[PDB]
């Protein structure tokens, strides 16, 4: 019995920009999440249709892993039923989500002085993201009636922006580590169990 | 925060590896990439890097781009004669909704050892004065490389208004020249004890000064 | 090749209209953008705007927002850019240059990837002008620098000897000052030993062709 391999996905030394967030396939396995649960290092761990501290007891199909990085106040907006920036052009979860969020500060890793500019996030689209749905194109964002021919100006946004995370920023725009895992019962054997 | 900041100068012997930094902010580099663009004297500028490090067909290896946040270098590895000239960053900024060109940094390929500069400086000639005019004369030759700056001083203390200087030229030597003129009214000339004229070339400084008698 | 060719050179007067061309070659001329550039002599580059001409729209640099007017005329692949009522603080060399636009890694790129050769405007209201010329005495205080003052004149040039041409060893005549008057000043020194200064006599001779000035100045030690 192989363990689940959450440290690629936990531990992993770079994450992905939430406009491409990075999803990892998980199966095979059996680990615990008694001791993520109990981890003193996650502020942030929400489960839906399932118990986190029942969870060693479940079996699934399957487990999906998605991780990328978000300014703190914006937490709230990985959940069933959201909108804002991020459920809306970045990240979106449907209303049936089985699975938990799990975040935690990353300031230590994610910003700099000066400011880290690697992680960027969608502001603009011409409609919402559908669930679990990826949009990682640049065209400049014609919000008026002038076009934009691929030059910013007039009401012609360019549609990604920088966080550009500093440690001296409030926790509410440090940025923030997010694992979302997603527990799939289809008809298979649920070889994913706690 | 809308001006890329490049040092003035920079040079270095044939095969040196030179370096020049580009300077920004969020609204530029933070969210858009940096452009190089080199300029020989003389000529229109040339694409020399876009997007951070990429180049053009027609730029050999010797130069690569890269930034990293808000800053940005230029490296020129293997320094050739060819490579003298100014060169420019660039980017769009997100404040101004334009491209901005950085200050710009002028690169000599040194062809001789450095040279400090020849400074005279003349007083109002009594003819001048007679004309109810006055001008100073601060005459600045025989340099290396062609980059100087030049301070004008009444006793002690700075002056600005009135003052013309010349752009460095290439004399026949190979070495540069430069002029600085300071106008005054014959009555300001007479009233402070002295002038100067402050050279300064590479961290170095030459300073003459005139009195009216 | 993609290639920009810009109009000549250009001499205007403060208060006159003027109009200046770059014309596209190598490429569909509607499909990148065209750009202004202006480099103030010994300065550095200045963007100043740009046009599209598949529907002529324009992106100004808020410095110069309503002091040009940049057009296009894509039936001859040809951008323009127009002063009004030129000044003289308008001097300069302008370029123009095609944009390249889009995206790398989630960041903006914009880049200017071929450039016209420049055009050249050189706007004056001075009049044809012949200049004073002042000695510069040699200080009291094992070689001497003296010369002669250049001054007030316009257009360049202005040639100096010294002696008539028997004196050249020593002798600097340093590019001229253009003032903010309009007018132009240079200096001529030449450095001799200190002990000529009293049996060697020194006379400048400055020739300005266009007012038809030939001035010959001795140049004495101060009294
Ligand atoms: C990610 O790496 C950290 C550190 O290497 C792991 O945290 C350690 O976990 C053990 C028990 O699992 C504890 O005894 C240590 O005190 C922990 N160290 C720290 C610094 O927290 C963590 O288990 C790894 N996570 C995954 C999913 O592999
Ligand atoms: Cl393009």
């Amino acid at each position: 019995t192989n363990l689940c391999p959450f440290g690629e996905v936990f531990n992993a030394t770079r994450f992905a920009s939430v406009y491409a967030w990075n999803r990892k396939r998980i199966s095979n396995c059996v680990a615990d999440y008694s001791v993520l649960y109990n981890s003193a290092s996650f502020s942030t761990f929400k489960c839906y249709g399932v118990s986190p501290t029942k969870l060693n007891d479940l079996c699934f199909t399957n487990v999906y892993a998605d991780s990328f990085v978000i300014r703190g106040d914006e937490v709230r907006q990985i959940a069933p039923g959201q909108t804002g920036n991020i459920a809306d052009y970045n990240y979106k979860l449907p209303d049936d989500f089985t699975g938990c969020v799990i975040a935690w500060n990353s300031n230590n890793l994610d910003s700099k002085v000066g400011g880290n500019y690697n992680y960027l996030y969608r502001l603009f689209r011409k409609s919402n993201l559908k669930p679990f749905e990826r949009d990682i194109s640049t065209e400049i964002y014609q919000a008026g009636s002038t076009p934009c021919n691929g030059v910013k100006g007039f009401n012609c946004y360019f549609p990604l922006q920088s966080y550009g995370f500093q440690p001296t920023y409030g926790v509410g725009y440090q940025p923030y580590r997010v694992v979302v895992l997603s527990f799939e019962l289809l008809h298979a054997p649920a070889t994913v169990c706690g | 925060q809308s001006v890329l900041t490049q040092p003035p100068s920079a040079s270095g012997t044939p095969g040196q590896r030179v370096t020049i930094s580009c300077s920004g902010s969020s609204s530029n580099l933070g969210g858009n990439t940096v452009n190089w663009y080199q300029q020989l004297p003389g000529t229109a500028p040339k694409l020399l890097i876009y997007s951070n490090n990429q180049r053009p067909s027609g730029v050999p290896d010797r130069f690569s781009g890269s930034k990293s946040g808000t800053s940005a270098s230029l490296a020129i590895s293997g320094l050739q004669s060819e490579d003298e000239a100014d060169y420019y960053c660039a980017a769009w900024d997100d404040s101004l909704n334009g491209p901005v060109f950085g200050t710009g940094t002028k690169v000599t390929v040194l062809g001789q050892p450095k040279a400090n500069p020849t400074v005279t400086l003349f007083p109002p000639s009594s003819e001048e004065l007679q004309a109810n005019k006055a001008t100073l004369v601060c005459l600045i030759s025989d340099f290396y490389p062609g980059a100087v700056t030049v301070a004008w001083k009444a006793d002690s203390s700075p002056v600005k208004a009135g003052v013309e200087t010349t752009t460095p030229s290439k004399q026949s030597n190979n070495k540069y020249a430069a002029s600085s003129y300071l106008s005054l009214t014959p009555e300001q000339w007479k009233s402070h004890r002295s002038y100067s004229c402050q050279v300064t070339h590479e961290g170095s400084t030459v300073e003459k000064t005139v009195a009216p008698t | 090749e993609v290639q920009l060719v810009q109009s000549g050179a250009e001499v205007k007067k403060p208060g006159e209209s003027l109009k200046i061309s770059c014309k596209g070659s190598g490429y569909s001329f509607t499909n990148y953008w065209i750009g202004w550039v202006r480099q103030m002599p010994g300065k550095g580059l200045e963007w100043m705007g740009i046009i599209y001409p598949g529907d002529s729209g324009t992106r100004y640099s808020p410095s110069f927002q309503g002091q040009v007017t940049i057009s296009a005329d894509k039936s001859i692949r040809t951008a323009y850019l127009q002063w009004s009522s030129l000044k003289a603080s308008d001097s300069a060399m302008y370029y123009c240059a095609r944009s390249r636009v889009g995206a790398t890694g989630g960041y903006y790129d914009y880049y200017m990837d071929v450039w016209g050769q420049g055009t050249t405007v050189t706007v004056s209201s001075a009049s044809t002008k012949g200049p004073s010329v002042f000695p510069l005495a040699p200080s009291s205080k094992g070689t001497a620098a003296l010369g002669c003052l250049v001054k007030d004149y316009f257009p360049e040039p202005v040639t100096v000897s010294w002696n008539s041409g028997a004196l050249t060893s020593g002798v600097h005549t340093f590019p001229a000052v253009l003032q903010s008057s309009g007018l132009y000043s240079l200096s001529s020194v030449v450095t001799v030993p200190s002990s000529s200064l009293g049996t060697q006599t020194y006379i400048c001779n400055v020739n300005h062709k266009p007012s038809n000035t030939k001035v010959d100045k001795k140049v004495e030690p101060k009294s």
